[PDB]
RNA sequence: ACGAAUCUCUUUGCCUUUUGGCUUAGAUCAAGUGUAGUAUCUG
RNA sequence: GUAUGUAUUUAUUUUUAGAUACUAACAC
């Protein structure tokens, strides 16, 4: 067999590849271990050449030469592509090989610290009980803070849109936003991405 | 304004999951009003995908899970991870 | 996390501390690529 | 168990007609050389008009035998898998490609 | 035998394909439980 | 529709008439050959290739710098 | 059940900006060639060539 | 046809030493295309590269000498010259550069390649190259003004491997549409097809005396003998495939790199293989990166280098003790074909 | 009784209209707005 | 303030209101 295998084949590369970017593994369920063999292969030199241009337009834009317009984008997101790799290479690492820093050392620091609060004669900082004397003003600050984004823009996407929407809102009723936060700092352990 | 899940918009979420695969999101959005990419993977991700485990806690699972919660201190993305299983489901 | 869970734990309370310490751990997302954090520090949280 | 190699199957055929030619002979059994020019090369050979027809007529024959047949898998195939959501024919016919993957 | 190709990326001619066409074992490192443990044992070590 | 399948084969460039512009890069050039022939302790403590372009050491380098 | 049904027309059709415009073009030309048969086979009934 | 067999089993071939693993030098950064050998004193290799460089490594002490830049894609083929201090690099970039060894900077370029170029070989006595790839032809070109004199039409798929001969046939050109085909240059045609292999021919080399050529397969290496055209030999395979590279030593020694990593070396005179080997991959690298895409013998042909897609370049020595102690390989059973 | 042929159906084999490229996922992401030409829905 | 594409044969070859609408180099 060939031209329908052909394309079939050639797909599997180009989805290797891709694959290959995003980190994930790409397993197919069953295919000729051979075959795999081969793709690793070339994926592999792929990724090196790739690489390797990234780091070399890289140094070419440190000293500044003639430098495209697109190129700086295109490096830009190649050079953010191989940091996220990077990341998720410690982590797994990490995983596998358990945290660095050892027990021992850990109590010394722990040590450290505990000696050093008693030292100063230092209260642990408690949760900020309702009626708290300065909780609607630490709110229009923090609010303000999140505002100012938004207030120097010409124009506004939505997401944006609904950024400065909430805050509005916020103004509003102080005391209902500050009793749905303390929920959310005692309720909420699992966040969004 | 920000929406629940009709079974209606889910179902053409799902189908369009089959049909654009799942990283062209902003394709999803486009089939189903009033919602947006991140809400659209952000719910596939977590509830409706069927490869998630939603299943009954053996008396395995929940020894492994205090002993976790033990172990490590408040993180259920790991541990959820550990156990396979969407997060808030395993708070 | 497993240290500064503890570390915060002396000079917070156990509520704000645990809150801190899981919000780090994260799905973090850029395009096709995505990984939980496990390990480092998020600079961009308001409080980091 | 098994595929089969493109010999073993050519000689199959082979003797698939041979056998449908020697029933022909059979039941024409019940209802009842080469010169070659010295000018040029060129080889003739006396023929029956007769089995020269017969021949004609058993590949037209056979083809349409396959052709129909392989058309009634057309019609049954379409109409057998209803199960998953197709957008076109194409689409249907592809993930019955997929059926056969497993 | 090879498989078809059915990519999350790319569906050009618009095939719609079943969800499990589209779509880890190893449990946590020993020295990370140790870890935990030292500081339970450290700050009750700590609380006296 | 796209891609190749094939490569254009040189043989139908042979048959071709030639036209007979002149190029800049086929000007005369080089144009001969060559022939050959007690405060100290106070504190608290203190007292390889591998190959692939990605976990290589060079590239933790360059990211741990380059990202800042 | 509007944006069901619409959902449901656009899952269902692949055809693309390029693709459509050419069976569609292909349409046109087939019916001007008819067109002119016809023309000839009337031409004809009269006799005129 | 069993007297053949009887006469196959008179002969007992050809004893030989086997090799060894001598040295072993990194330093490319991509893949190891081809490899060429400094003609006269042997002093040096000219390393392709799939990272477009060359690097030229002292063959004494593997020493890397200097590197030459110059291509923007990778490297198929290299070939260094007897009579000229030139060396001829080819690319994938479509386009042949010359180089000239005194001063280490690009000559000539030549040009009229559709796509990518994948061989070199320097004709010996008439100053032209040959050189030829995806074009499906190959292109003579004449060395000093640069005009691509001859155009051979033939194969009908892209063109691996050439090479050239002093008498007739004068070049020699195998292609993917696994034939092999002998050419009549002053005519522009060929003189002979051999076609007695399966897929495509992937490799050739030159005995450098009894003037004829070697060629390769996917399973089956044959020999071929020039003038005539005849078959001359087979050689023992099995499955060894894929055969990327072979190489000829003065000793009638017939290497056959791998895609699957093995050695596998031949006497030349009889068909038999009496050596193979399996390299060791490297430290952090894949089981699929090991294998070997080009390889060569030194002017004296007691080494061989052979660029491996490890990214690394490895020198096998032929052992010195051997003799009949034990060396024996294989020991010539010739099975029924 | 079995040998032989035609028609019909089921199972296995063969695949038949059964995803044809690269780049920074190639980049981006909504109430959007007034009026106007023309289609047509009801008493 | 649309590339671009198709066609442009004349001179006679022997036998009752409007809602939902689509769109608009037309108005931030």
């Amino acid at each position: 067999i060939r031209q329908k295998k052909a394309r079939t084949i050639l797909q599997h590369l180009s989805e290797a590849w891709r694959c290959w970017k995003a980190n994930i593994p790409w397993d197919v369920p069953g295919m000729p271990a051979p075959i795999k063999k081969i793709i690793e292969r070339y994926i592999k030199s792929k990724a090196d050449a790739w690489v390797s241009a990234a780091h070399y337009n890289r140094e070419r834009i440190k000293r500044g030469a003639h430098v495209e317009k697109t190129m700086v984008k295109k490096n830009l997101g190649r050079l953010t592509r191989l940091w996220i790799k990077n990341e998720q290479e410690r982590q797994r690492q990490i995983q596998k090989n358990g945290p660095e820093i050892t027990p021992e050392e850990a109590t010394t620091i722990f040590s450290v610290m505990v000696e050093w609060l008693e030292s100063r004669s230092f209260s642990p900082i408690p949760f900020p009980p309702l009626t708290y004397k300065n909780d609607t003003k630490i709110l229009v600050l923090a609010l303000e803070d999140l505002k100012d984004v938004y207030a120097s823009k010409v124009r506004l996407n939505a997401s944006e849109r609904e950024e400065l929407a909430l805050i509005e809102e916020a103004y509003d009723n102080p005391h209902d936003t500050l009793n749905r936060i303390k929920k959310y700092l005692l309720t909420q352990r699992v966040f969004k991405p | 304004k920000g929406g629940v899940w009709t079974n209606v918009e889910d179902q053409i979420l799902k189908a369009a999951v089959q049909k654009y695969g799942t990283h062209q999101w902003s394709k999803v959005a486009s089939l189903l009003q009033k919602k947006t990419a991140r809400q659209s993977e952000l719910r596939w991700n977590e509830y409706l995908n069927p490869k998630l485990n939603f299943t009954e806690f053996s008396k395995e699972e929940d020894a492994q899970l205090l002993d976790l919660a033990r172990e490590l201190p408040n993180q259920w993305r790991t541990i959820a991870d550990m156990m396979a299983r969407p997060a808030q489901v395993c708070v | 996390f497993t240290l500064l869970n503890r570390l915060l734990r002396l000079i917070v309370d156990p509520n704000i501390a645990d809150y801190i310490t899981a919000k780090n751990n994260v799905v973090i997302n850029f395009k096709d690529m995505s990984h939980v954090n496990k390990y480092g520090l998020i600079r961009g949280l308001k409080f980091a | 168990r098994g595929g089969i190699s493109y010999d073993q199957l050519a000689k199959l055929s082979y003797e698939k007609t041979l056998r449908n030619l020697a029933t022909q002979t059979q039941n024409s059994s019940k209802q009842d050389k080469v010169q070659k020019d010295t000018k040029t090369g060129k080889i003739t050979i006396a023929d029956d008009d007769k089995l020269v027809n017969k021949l004609a007529v058993s590949l037209q024959s056979e083809s349409k035998k396959r052709y129909e047949a392989r058309k009634r898998q057309m019609q049954n195939a379409k109409t057998l898998y209803g199960v998953e959501s197709f957008i076109n024919d194409k689409n249907k016919q592809f993930n019955e490609k997929l059926s056969r993957e497993s | 035998k090879i498989p078809a190709a059915v990519s999350n990326w790319k569906n050009p001619n618009g095939y719609t394909v079943a969800l499990e066409r589209r779509v880890e074992n190893n449990t946590i490192n020993d020295g990370f439980m140790k870890l935990s443990e030292a500081l339970e044992n450290a700050d009750k070590k700590a609380r006296q | 529709h796209r891609p190749q399948l094939e490569a254009r084969s040189g043989a139908k460039a042979a048959a071709y008439t030639p036209t007979g512009i002149e190029h800049a890069r086929l000007l005369p050039g080089h144009t001969t050959l060559k022939y050959r022939k007690s405060w100290r302790k106070g504190t608290a403590f203190g007292r390889g290739y591998i190959n692939d372009m990605t976990k290589s050491e060079y590239h933790q380098e360059f990211l741990h710098k380059h990202v800042r | 059940k509007e944006m069901l049904a619409e959902a449901r027309a656009r899952l269902l059709n692949t055809q693309g900006k390029k693709a459509t415009r050419k069976i569609r073009e292909r349409m046109l030309e087939e019916s001007k060639r008819i067109a002119e048969l016809q023309k000839r086979r009337e031409l004809k009934q009269a006799g005129i060539n | 046809i069993v007297n053949r067999y009887e006469k196959l089993l008179s002969q007992r071939p050809e004893w030989h030493a086997p090799w060894k693993l001598s040295r072993v030098i990194n330093g490319h950064l991509g893949w190891v295309r081809c490899v060429a050998i400094d003609p006269v004193d042997n002093e040096w290799f000219i390393t392709g590269s799939n990272d477009t460089t060359m690097k030229v490594w002292d063959l004494a002490t593997g020493k890397l000498k200097t590197t030459l830049a110059g291509h923007v894609m990778t490297v198929r083929d290299v070939a260094v010259s007897d009579r000229h201090p030139y060396l001829f690099s080819v690319s994938e970039d479509k386009t042949v550069k010359c180089w000239d060894l005194e001063k280490n900077q690009i000559i000539r370029d030549y040009y009229g390649h559709l796509s990518g170029v994948r061989t070199v070989s320097i004709h010996p006595t008439l100053d032209l190259i040959a050189t030829a790839g995806r074009d499906s032809v190959i292109k003579l070109w004449d060395m000093r003004t640069r005009i691509p004199v001859i155009t051979l039409v033939g194969h009908k798929g892209p063109i691996n491997q050439v090479q050239c001969t002093p008498v007739d046939p004068q070049v020699v050109s195998s292609s993917t549409d696994a034939t092999v085909r002998l050419w009549d240059v002053v005519a522009g045609k060929t003189m002979k097809v051999l076609t007695h292999h399966k897929r495509s021919v992937r490799a050739t080399a030159l005995h450098p005396k009894e003037f004829s050529v070697a060629s390769a397969c996917t399973d089956d290496i044959r020999s071929w003998g020039l003038a005539e055209g005849s078959l001359l030999t087979n050689f023992e395979s099995e499955k060894t495939g894929i055969i990327n590279t072979l190489s000829i030593n003065q000793d009638d020694v017939l290497f056959a790199g791998g895609d699957n990593g093995v050695l596998s070396f031949y006497d030349y005179k009889s068909g038999h293989k009496y050596q193979s080997l399996a390299t060791r991959e490297m430290v952090g690298s894949l089981e699929g990166e090991r294998s070997v895409l080009c390889s060569t013998f030194d002017k004296t042909g007691l080494r061989l280098i052979t660029g491996e897609a490890d990214k690394s370049i490895k020198i096998w020595k032929q052992d010195e003790t051997a003799t009949k102690e034990s060396e024996p390989g294989l020991a010539w059973n010739p099975n029924l074909s």
